[PDB]
Formats: structure tokens, sequence, C-alpha cells
């Protein structure tokens, strides 16, 4: 087509990023906290029956050994975006061999998501990230929008009640936390608003330290969630 | 691992016929793979808590705490709490609790696990009521109420402020077992308080 | 150069020697011929340096983005294809002599890609100006079903055939083992020959050319 | 404002030709199944031949994506044979490239791609059918996935497409919550009396077809008349 | 409590779903549940009973694209 | 979900402007052809508008290749164009592969090729439906039909037009699978002339084909002597019915 | 190199050196220049290494789609035409003669000769490689109508030994590919299995 599908209101705002972004808080519920020696991303993974294999569609997934990314909205969008993360971070280390920092991704994806919003016969992306990286010896944590845009967030939330996550997070949250911690917040926080029994396998979450980002398996999950229980 | 499944076997089938031979082989078992003596722990944890033996289980603690914490699974606060809920379920006042829960706890604060410690704190002081420790109860539940209101989750703060209006009860009189009782009840109206915390308040 | 891999009963061992020579003259003594294309995966190279840098990195990279997406570890066949194809297309002005090898699901295989794109997927391999000596060795004394010491004992004997016995061949000796396990990536191996044992002392005084200018300037920490 | 085209978030995101597209695969009039036992996947799918004229050899919904993978379509015949077709290219093209048979995953994974392009884009429209691929991978064992217009590609222990969709998975999770360990013979009942039961028929040998890929032969087989005919008497007969 | 139950019934699945239905829907699942052991010609409610009773009144499964989430 | 454009879906899922395709598809005269035992056997009324035309003005029959043979029905250009798609297509796999397209393969790539014609809105769905046919000796005789939208299928009597109904009901009435295709080119002459509604249309004529094995697997048109037999075995079946 | 592949009543046999030398070395001893294409259909390979390896992928990529597409297996003179358009279209660019040789259910047993230039012929029996020539004259000479499976398997062994050992630029193990209803049936003559002369 190559006119662009979104464009302003005349109220001076987008509202196909607007729709973009009731796409994503649509979406199922994620949490990510920057502990004082790592990050955990956590998000709900729960399936519609026993029929779906839940090891197969990955709701966390890495992008380098030192950089995951879980999102909240539409799977497919997550799918390609996740895709164009890894060429980016691909392309950045063949050019500079070194891991991508966390910043540079989150700010390219945003370039990417930009473009998105931009471009003449498509439209914007309908999903939320929450990169998190090991850069330097430094937790990032990054919420990247629909609009492009990103913020470096302490720890926050997106999905069905992110505003109840969030409130929930600056009631729970400290500088001070260690990733063990911070693990058991996100998951209490991913607890306030799942509805039913939150089993081992219908929640996902990966953790991101000095070792680097590694989606904890279903045991760990579940040892998480008996002490957490 | 073929051994460890059979003896595991062993030990439930002896746990069937004559109990003491199955926890025996489960003590020979976390004697002699992490997921082995993990799981035999846990088993033979629940025997003793049945059996209705506690110095041989406050033993085991002390046995297992250094390997429990550092062969695998940092999140061992697993195994911590699942152990001291045996002993404390299986209440006996037999002295050690109170001994066994204060090294639990501090090595939660060596872990630097908060939530765990929160929690083990909390039944500290009902063990501390418990033993008529009152004066010992109303310090450190003093000092998780300063804790726990400013990391708000009110479920274990209703809870302690049950636990100080009840040593109150018991020690101080009535004019602060009622202020202790009224935050509690405040504390309590503003979330779900569960059967068993709304009947203990109650 | 003097790359050189063998196929053992676990795994493959692969050898490099240690030396670039811009020219005729050696630009470096402890060049690293083997490069990392996969956790399971290492090649060796020879020829041109900068190009078979590039392409091992290219491919390594490639490979990397192929195991992110599948979640499964990649396999040699794919690495070799992947080297095979792009030193066709470019008309063998890639030059890369490249000796590949990995340890996959489907046990351990060794390649070995000519820059043209030829590949030749045998037990054992040699490549670079030393390869004639390191065959010599192989064809020597290799057997089938070899174990993990004899093995690098046999490629150590091969690169420093190849050291010895020609020009322009490595000071050093870096091998790289994959097994089901283990990916150990001796470096250096041994050193045959580590340098001259230099004489005392022989430094002029302090202060012996005295400079035009001077331009010290105290930066900021 | 545009709940014509795709790329337009209609504003709570309810992107409505996606939605659309799966009421056309729905639309498609017919009902598929897919099960996975042990060792096993299947799957059937209802044959429908409504002249005496049709040749009832070329109407197959039972496509063969490489020698070892298979797939059932559901939905719009043309969108199907587009995608089968694109399905068997991106297979050739990973042997071609990669070396290795491609997993189904992986197939799966490249059409749920190519369907988010069209539902990213507003040029096209998001072709109306469902695919489920078969195939036995190495160490997985009898991978079965399912790829929906809208990019969504999980993998199943057993699903259905089509217009009794809903019901054959109800049918296929109440199987399924009870000894899903099944023999050869038991994922092929399995599927053959979901469809059954679902469809209130008593399937002859004809107006059906069965796919299977087990490990032991991980070759995709149609399964013939007289296969499908001997399971169909079995069932009968137990 | 009304109803004579089989010891086998364990209502506790049935209530731990993910399903808005109101105490008139709970009645209609029982119910349907005594209709079902009825025409079966049994006094006694069964577990039976009550699983395709639920799956006959909450029937509200249909749509809930799964690309959304 | 209007209906203007064929990258718009219905609320219902169903994309209007392949049915309105569709629609002025069943709109020419008809077309039927018959799948004999030894070959393949197209006729077309091809309804003659006006008088000033020559016989086989609007061939409706086109050769796609040697072995393969198309009829028409719907709009003449887009026939036309696809019959020029066809050809080419057949061209291009004799010149890459070395030997005649089979028949399901020249018919799945064409309807391919409808099917990218009515996917996007930058283009419209063809609005011609036809059908092909071919024998060799190594795959037997093959009759395939393809529609606006790109369904091709496999038949063994096939009817297209706006009589396909009764077409389909006269076809019915054929052990197809058994005949002769000397017998069969009579058979679809009865059938065109029973289908054909005089009133409605009055001015008609015959175009018929085939191919098979007695033209060694080659489509041509029909002899004019057998074409002639033909029909009068359909004028004569048409006079013994009003008796 | 060295290449044969000779056809008989109901199938084919190749067989071909199993030599690869980068001017006097000899880079690979134990080549495998026998290239199996789609189930039955293989190619024997001679010149550019390099070219001919890239040109059997692509034909067997191209071939696997195709027989897939037509859900039949490929003809070998099907495979032969790919060959041949790729090698006629990049004569200059490729450097590559090939010997496609198969069984087929339609014609089964047939082999063509591609040499470099890329013409397309079948033969009865095709030679092909560096070593052609000095057992081209004895297999016109040796051959005869009516050769059964093992008679040709013992023609074939007995011509790749003569080139072998009357050539330099080919050496190593005989590799022999019999092919028919049956399917694929490979084996080496390695040291004493190959015929010897004088």
């Amino acid at each position: 087509y190559s006119f662009s599908l979104t464009t302003f209101s005349p109220s001076g705002k987008l509202v196909q990023i607007e729709y973009a972004l009731a796409a994503v808080a649509g979406g199922a519920p994620s949490v990510g906290i920057k502990a004082a020696n790592g990050v955990v991303l956590a998000t709900e993974k729960k399936q519609k029956s026993i029929l779906y294999d839940e090891r197969s569609v990955h709701k966390v997934e890495p992008i380098t050994k030192h950089i995951g990314l879980v999102y909240s909205g539409m799977g497919p969008d997550y799918r390609v975006l996740v895709h164009r993360a890894r060429k980016l971070a691909q392309q950045y280390y063949l050019v500079y061999q070194e891991p991508i920092p966390t910043a540079q991704l989150v700010q390219r994806v945003a370039s990417v998501m930009q473009e998105y919003t931009q471009s003449g016969g498509v439209r914007p992306f309908g999903v939320s990230l929450l990169i998190c990286g090991w850069n330097e010896g430094r937790p990032y944590l990054f919420q990247s929008d629909p609009s492009g845009a990103y913020f470096a967030w302490k720890a926050t939330a997106m999905g069905k009640n992110y505003v109840n996550g969030k409130t929930f997070l600056e009631k729970r949250y400290n500088e001070d936390l260690e990733l063990e911690d911070a693990i058991h917040t996100a998951i209490l926080t991913l607890k306030e608003s799942f509805e039913g029994q939150m089993t081992e396998d219908n929640i996902e979450v990966g953790i991101c330290n000095e070792a680097g980002f590694r989606r904890l398996t279903p045991t760990e999950v579940k040892d998480y969630l008996a002490a957490i229980a | 691992a073929a051994a460890a499944v059979v003896e595991f076997q062993r030990a439930q089938s002896l746990l069937s016929t004559d109990r003491e031979a199955s926890i025996d082989i489960l003590h020979s078992i976390v004697k002699r793979a992490v997921q082995v003596k993990e799981q035999s722990i846990l088993e033979l944890g629940s025997l003793l808590a049945k059996t209705g033996q506690a110095a041989e289980l406050g033993g085991l603690l002390k046995y297992v705490r250094p390997f429990l914490n550092s062969i695998s699974k940092a999140k061992a606060a697993r195994l911590v709490r699942s152990l001291l809920d045996l002993f404390l379920d299986m209440e006996a006042a037999t002295g050690q609790e109170v001994e066994l829960c204060l090294e639990c706890i501090e090595w939660a604060k060596s872990e630097k696990r908060t939530f765990l410690r929160q929690a083990l704190e909390a039944r500290l002081v009902s063990l501390y009521f418990d033993t008529k420790r009152y004066q010992e109860a109303l310090h450190l539940g003093s000092q998780l109420l300063r804790e726990l209101k400013k990391m708000d989750d009110k479920a274990l703060l209703v809870e302690v402020q049950l636990l100080e209006s009840k040593t109150y009860h018991a020690l101080s009189n009535l004019p602060k077992a009622r202020a202790a009782l009224t935050s509690a009840r405040t504390t309590a109206n503003a979330i779900y308080c569960p059967p068993k915390l709304q009947a203990t308040l109650d | 150069t003097t790359i050189a891999g063998v196929v053992y009963k676990d795994g493959i061992v692969l050898g490099a020697d240690t030396r670039a020579t811009e020219g005729m003259v050696v630009a470096d003594k402890n060049c690293s011929k083997i490069h990392f294309i996969s956790p399971n995966i290492y090649c060796c190279g020879a020829g041109t340096a900068a190009d078979t840098d590039m392409t091992t990195q290219l491919i390594s990279s490639n490979l990397e983005l192929h195991s992110l997406s599948t979640g499964r570890l990649p396999r040699v066949v794919t690495a070799n294809r992947m080297l095979k194809q792009m030193l066709f297309r470019y008309q063998g002005y890639i030059g890369a002599a490249l000796v590949l090898g990995g340890v996959d699901v489907t046990g351990p295989h060794l390649y070995s890609i000519y820059p043209h794109g030829s590949t030749d997927k045998l037990p054992y391999v040699t490549m670079g100006s030393g390869s004639l000596a390191a065959m010599a060795v192989f064809e020597d004394k290799f057997r089938p079903d070899m174990e993990e010491e004899e093995a690098k004992n046999l490629v150590s004997e091969a690169i420093a055939a190849g050291i010895f016995n020609d020009l322009g061949s490595g000071s050093n000796i870096d091998l790289c083992v994959i097994s089901k396990n283990k990916l150990d990536f001796l470096r250096p191996y041994t050193v045959p020959n580590k340098k001259g044992t230099r004489l005392g002392r022989y430094r002029c005084e302090k202060g012996t050319t005295a400079v035009l200018t001077e331009k010290i300037t105290p930066l900021e920490i | 404002g545009f709940d014509r085209h795709i790329t337009i978030f209609s504003p709570e995101g309810r992107l409505y030709q996606v939605e659309y597209a799966f009421k056309a695969i729905n639309q498609g009039g017919l009902t598929s199944v897919a099960v996975r036992g042990k060792d096993c996947a299947v799957i059937v799918t209802q044959k429908k031949v409504p002249d005496k004229l049709l040749d009832s050899s070329t109407v197959t919904h039972l496509f063969k994506i490489t020698e070892n993978i298979g797939c059932v379509m559901t939905g719009m015949t043309a969108d199907s044979r587009s995608q089968v077709q694109r399905a068997r290219y991106e297979a050739a093209n990973w042997k071609y490239k990669y070396g290795y048979e491609i997993p189904v995953d992986m197939l799966c994974k490249r059409i749920a791609d190519i369907s988010q392009v069209y539902t990213q884009n507003a040029e096209m429209r998001p072709l109306g059918c469902c695919m489920i691929l078969i195939g036995i991978d190495e160490e997985q064992g009898p991978q079965v996935y399912k790829c929906d217009p809208a990019g969504y590609y999980c993998g199943f222990k057993a699903t259905a497409a089509g217009v009794k969709q809903t019901e054959s998975t109800s049918f296929l999770e109440k199987k399924v919550k009870k000894k899903f360990d099944w023999t050869f013979e038991q994922t092929v009942e399995t599927a053959i009396t979901c469809l059954s039961t679902v469809l209130s028929i008593d399937f002859k040998p004809s107006e059906i077809e069965v796919g299977v890929v087990t490990v032991e032969n991980p070759k995709f087989r149609i399964l013939t008349e007289a296969e499908i005919d001997a399971h169909l008497v079995a069932l009968a007969e137990r | 409590s009304k109803m004579n139950l089989s010891e086998e019934v364990d209502l506790e699945d049935y209530v731990a779903r993910p399903d808005k239905i109101s105490g008139a829907d709970i009645n209609s699942i029982c119910q349907e549940s005594g209709m079902l052991a009825v025409r079966e010609n049994r006094y006694i409610v069964l577990a039976k009973d009550f699983e395709k009773a639920y799956k006959t009144v909450i029937k509200k499964d249909e749509q809930e694209h799964e690309f959304y989430k | 979900g209007y209906d203007l454009s064929a990258s718009t879906f219905s609320p219902d899922g169903r994309v209007f402007q392949v049915e309105y395709a569709m629609k002025a598809v069943e709109n020419s005269s008809t077309a039927i052809g018959i799948r004999c035992k030894d070959g393949v056997v197209f006729g077309v009324e091809k309804l003659v508008l006006s008088k000033l035309y020559e016989e086989g003005s609007n061939k409706r029959l086109f050769n796609v290749d040697r072995h393969v043979g198309m009829a028409v029905a719907g709009l003449l250009a887009d026939a036309r164009s696809l019959a020029d798609i066809a050809r080419e297509e057949a061209s291009n796999f004799r010149s890459n592969f070395g030997y005649n397209i089979p028949l399901k393969h020249l018919a799945d790539r064409v309807a391919m090729y409808v099917h990218a014609y009515t996917l996007y809105s930058a283009v419209r769905p063809f609005g011609c439906s036809f059908m092909l046919g071919s024998y060799s000796v190594n795959d037997g005789a093959q009759l395939y039909m393809i529609d606006p939208s790109g369904v091709s299928y496999g038949y063994w009597g096939c009817a297209i037009g706006k009589a396909r109904q009764a077409a389909k009901t006269e076809i019915e009435k054929l052990q197809m699978k058994e005949m002769t295709c000397r017998d069969i080119v009579k058979e679809v002459a009865k059938i065109i002339y029973i289908v054909h509604d005089e009133v409605k249309d009055k001015a008609f004529e015959l175009e018929l084909s085939w191919v098979g094995e007695l033209t060694n697997g080659r489509h041509e048109i029909v002899p004019k002597d057998i074409r002639e037999e033909a029909e009068k075995y359909a004028k004569e079946s048409l006079k013994e019915e009003d008796e | 190199t060295t290449i044969m592949a000779v056809q008989f009543d109901g199938g084919v046999v190749l067989g071909a050196d199993s030599r690869t030398t980068t001017g006097s070395y000899i880079a690979n001893r134990v080549t495998d220049k026998l290239t199996p294409i789609h189930d039955r259909i293989f190619c024997c390979r001679s010149g550019s290494a390099a070219d001919t390896q890239a040109v059997a992928d692509a034909v067997t990529y191209q071939l696997g789609f195709h027989s897939i597409e037509l859900n039949e297996p490929p003809l070998v003179h099907t495979a032969a035409s790919l060959f041949k358009e790729m090698c006629y279209r990049y004569r200059e660019d490729l450097m590559a003669g090939i010997i496609i040789a198969g069984w087929d259910p339609q014609e089964g047993g047939q082999v063509y000769s591609v040499p470099m230039g890329g013409m397309m012929v079948r033969q009865s029996f095709a030679i092909g490689g560096s070593g052609s020539s000095y057992i081209y004259g004895y297999v016109d000479a040796t051959y005869r109508e009516g050769m059964t499976k093992e008679e040709c398997l013992q023609f074939t062994a007995n011509a790749l030994a003569l080139a072998m050992e009357r050539d330099g630029s080919s050496g190593g193990v005989i590799r022999l590919a019999a092919i028919a209803e049956s399917g694929v049936e490979r084996q080496v003559l390695l040291g004493d299995q190959i015929p010897k002369f004088a």
C-alpha cells in the first residue's frame, strides 16, 4: 500500500497505537523484577486444555546467552519480534565481536516497532516486550511498547491486571532484593491475578544473572511454587 | 540411580510392613544422587513426623543443613520449611524446637531469604508464646510487625498481631491485648482473611 | 599453517599449530586457528586468516540463531552445508581451508571443506601448508576407534610434524577434544619451541633519546 | 473505523479479519482429528464426495509435506493447497540448506510466521485454512502440531479442526484424562471413534482418510480402504 | 446436601474450574446429574453423572481465540 | 465485511468477490467433459450470439499442450488468459524437466495461479472456470475442473456453466467408467442438446473434442464426420423423447 | 576420476574409483563419487569436485521437491534432464561431467551421460572421468547385449580396475552400486576384491 495506516487523530493521538496498547493489556499477565544480582521474567502460560503440549511454544524466549525476553499481547507478533531481536543481536555480535548490550537490543527492537508504526501497509505490533539482560556487571529490565518506546524498570507488570500488578510491586519491591527473592515476588505478583490453582506447568519463569539468561525448568518452577504456597 | 530406586521401593515395602526398617534404610541412603538424598530426607522426615520421634529428626536437621544448602537447590528453603513444619505439626514441647527455629532463621538470614525468614520469625513468636517466653515473643513480634508493615502483605501481619494480642492477654492484662486485637481486626478487614485466620480473629 | 582433525571412539579431536605469517615473516606466534562454531562444533582454519575468521564467525552466528530458533543442539551436517554453500557462492574467492568437526546427536562428525566449496567427510583430515606432513603422520599411525589420550597424542604428533618439517607453521600446538559431554580446549597443548633464552640484560641507560617537543596532557579520570 | 482489513485493531484489539478467517475455516464444512500415542501419530478426517462423479481419489485433505511429515488441511481447499505447497517448499528448502529433515515444530513455525505476516500486512487476507502436521521427531517422538491462520502453532497431544472442533477437543480431552499411553491400534481407534462419536455417524471405510506415522515406520502413510475397513470392523466388534 | 451422592463425586474438581456460572447454573448442574441418575434408574448420583451434567449445562466454551494471548 | 475486494473476509468468513466470480462463471452457455475408460471427451454448448460470427469464432476449447485440452466457461478474456498461463506452464515444465507435464501437476499449477489472483485486493479473481483433460498410456485418462477460487478436483464427468446441474444428472445417467470415447462422444452431444434451452437461447452450436488412446494421447477437435454423426444422434434422441 | 554406469534388464549398476587429487596429491583416498539423488537415481561425478557437489545438491533438492509435488517416483530421464539444464546453462561456470543412472517403474534401467557442456544422451553403458579413455576401448570391446546383474558387476569392476591401474588421477577402492526393483545395494572392492591383471 505504502500509505501509513497509523495517522494522527483530530485530537493529536495515534488511535492505532492506542488500540495496540489495548490488545496488549488484554494479553496474558507477565511480570519483570530486577534484583540486586539478577532479573526475573515470569508470565502466565495457562493453556485452554491439557491437550495443548505446554513444552513446544515457550512464553519466555532467550535472545542471547545474557538476554531473555517475555511479552504480553499477540503470540505471533511476539514470535516475529523475538526472531528480529535475535537477528539484531547476531548482527551486533558480528560487527562488534561482543554480546549486544541489553540497552542497544531494546533500542533496536523499539526502532523496529516504530518503523512498523510508521510504515505504509502494516500494523503496529500487538505486543509489549519485557527484555531482561546482564550486560556489564549490572541487571537491566526494559519494557518496549507497541509505540516503539522503551522504559527502564526496576520492576513492572503488563497484561490483564497490570495496574494492580504495578501497585503490588510498588508495595512489595525494594532495591535490596536478591534473585531467589525476586523470583518469589514475581510468582506472588502473578498469583495476585491468577485465576485458578497455579501449577508448575501453567506458569513460566526465566532468570538472568551473571551466568546468563536461562528459562527455569518446570521442576525448578515447581520448587519455587512449593516454597511460595 | 537404579540402586537408589530399588532401595526406595524397599523402604516403601518396609513402611508397609515394619516402618523402623524403612526408616533405617532411609538414614542409610542419606548417609550415602542429590535428588535421591533430598527425596529420601523428605520421606524419612514424614515418617518421623508420623511416628512422633523428635530428637532424631532434629538431629537430621542439624546434619542436613550444611549439606542441604551446599549440595544443590539454593532454594533449599523448600526442605527447611518442610522439616520445620513437620516438627511444628508434630508439636511435642521437646525444648529443642526454639533452637531449631532460631538456627533455621539464621540460615535464612545467611541465604538472604526474606519471606522465609519472616514466616519462620512469625512461627517463632508462636513458639515463644507456646513455651511461655512472653517477653521474647513480644520483642520478636514487634520487630516482625515493623518489618511487615513496610513490606505490606497484611496476612502474616494479622497473624503476628494476633500472637501479640494473646501474649499481652497472658502477661500485661487487657489494656494492650485489646489494642493489639483491634489492630489485628483492622488489618484483617482490608484482606480476605482465609477461614483459619478469620476464625482465629473471631 | 597446519590444521588437522581425527574422529576417535567417543568423539573427535582437532589440532592446529600457532603461527600467522604476513608474507614470509612470522607476523604472529600465538594465532588461534581453532574457531568456535557451536558448543559442540569447532573449525580449524587455514589460508587467508581474515577470510577464515570472518567465514567461521558468520557461520557461528548463523548456527547460534538456528539453535535459538530450534531449541535443539546444532549439527555438523548443518555447519558443513553452510560453509560449503557459502564458499561455493564466492567462487573459491573466500579462501578458507577449513577442518570442521563436531559431536551432535548422530555421533561424531569431521568434514574437510575446501575454498571452492568441495567437502570431504573423512575420519581424519589435514589442511594447510603442513597438511602433507600431518597426513603422513595420520596415514602412518592412525587406527579406527582410538581412545581419548592416544587420539590427542596422534594429533599432537601430526601437528608437531607439520610445525617442524614445514616453514610458516606454528610454534605451539592447540587442541580441541569434543565428546558427547566434554569440550576441552587445550590452548596450548604443548610448546615444542619456547624461545632462545636471551642472555643478560643489555638495555641502555635511563635517557638516551632526547625530544624535540613534549605535550604531557593531564586528562581527567 | 475499518474492520475490513487486518491492520486496524478495532478499539480493543480484536483482529476481526483474523476472526473471520477462523470462521471461514469452520465454514469449510469438514472435520479432522489428530492424536498421538506412545510411538504413533494419527490424523483422521471426514471424507465427503457428494457427487459419484468426482474421482474420489483426488478428494483428499491428507497431504505429504515430505516423506516423513504429513498433514491434514481444513477450511478453504484452495488456501489449503496453497499452504501445503508452501509447507513442502519450506521443508525442501530446509533440507537443502541445513542438511537434515525439517522438524515438525520448525515447519509449523515457518507456516505460522507466514500467516502472521499476512495478518500484519493489510494488502493480504489471512488465508482461512487450518493445518495439522504429523511427524516423528528423532528425540521427541510422535510430534503433532496445528497451525492456524492467525499464526498460532501450539503443539498438541490430541487436537481437532473444523465444524465440530470443540466437541472433538472435548472428546479427546476426556480420553486423554485417562491412560494416554496409547499403542498404534489404540490411538487409531481413539481418533476414529472420536470422529464417529462427534459426527454421530457409523463410518464406512469410504468416507474417512487416515494418515499415520510410527516410530518403527516413520513414513507418512495414508491407510488404504482395506486397512481403514479393518480398523472400523475391529472398532464395531469391540 | 439435599441429594444422595456416591462417595466418589469429589465436587472440588467441578468447583475448581475457570467458568463464570451462577448459583442457578450450579443448581442446573446438580439437577441434571440427578436427572441422569434417574434416567439410568439409580437413586445415587455418580461422578459419571456429574461429569455428563456439567458438560451438558456449561457449554459456554466457544471462540476465545488463542492468538490474542 | 464488504465484497469489494478479495482481501476482505465476510463476517461469516466468506470471501464474497470469489463467489461473484463464480456467479459470472455460471452465466456462460455450458461445457461438459466426460472421462471415458480410454479417453476424455469435451463438449461445449457454444451459443452463437449473432449469425454474423463464423463457426468456431469463440473457441472455448483450447489446446493447452499436445496431450492437454481445456474447455472454459465464463469470461472469455479471463479464459484465454488462463489458457495462455497453462500453455506457458506446460512449456516451462517440458523445458525444465524434459517430458510432457502430467495433467494433475498442470491443473495444480494453474489452480495455484488462480488462487494467487484470488488472494489479494490489487487484483480480482478470474471470472472463468475451466476443465482440463488428457490421456496418456502410463497415466490413464484424467479430467480435472478448476473454479475461480482455485479448486482443482478430478472428475469422471463434470459440467460447468448455466445448466451444470442438469448436465450432471444427464452424465450420472451413464456408465462412464466402462464406455469408449467413440460412444461417449455421442453421449456428450446428447447431453449438450438435452441441457440446451432452445426457448431461452435458440441459436446454438456444439463444439466437441477428445483426447484419448485413439488419438495417441493427443488433444484434437472431433473430425467433422464424427461430430455430424453425434449431432444427428442428439437430434434423433430429442425427436424420440418428444414422441 | 573414473566412473562407469552399465545397464541390464531390470536395473542398472554404477561404479566409480575412490580418488580425488588436488594436483598430484590425493586429498581424499576413499571419495564417494556415487551420489544418490532421490531413491534409485544415482549420479557419478567427475571433474571439479565443488561444482559436481553443488550441482548434485541442487538437483537433489529440485528432484525431491518435484517428486513430492507429483506424489510419484521421479524418472531417471527427469533427473538427467535437471542435470543437463543446470550444466548447459552454466557451461562456462561449471567444469563437471556426470553420469546419471537408475531405475524407475516406467522405463526402468536407464543410463544417461551428461559430459561437460551439458548434452544428455541415453546409453547402454556410459564412461566418464580422467581415466575414462584408458578403458573406453576395452569396454567397447568387452561389452555385449544381454548382460545380467552379476556379469555387469564383474564388467564394471574389471573396467574400473583397469582405469585405476593405468590412470594416475584415479585409484583407491572401487565403489559399486546396483539399482533395481528391490532397491539399491552398495559394495566396495578394497584391495583384493579389485580384479588384477598381469
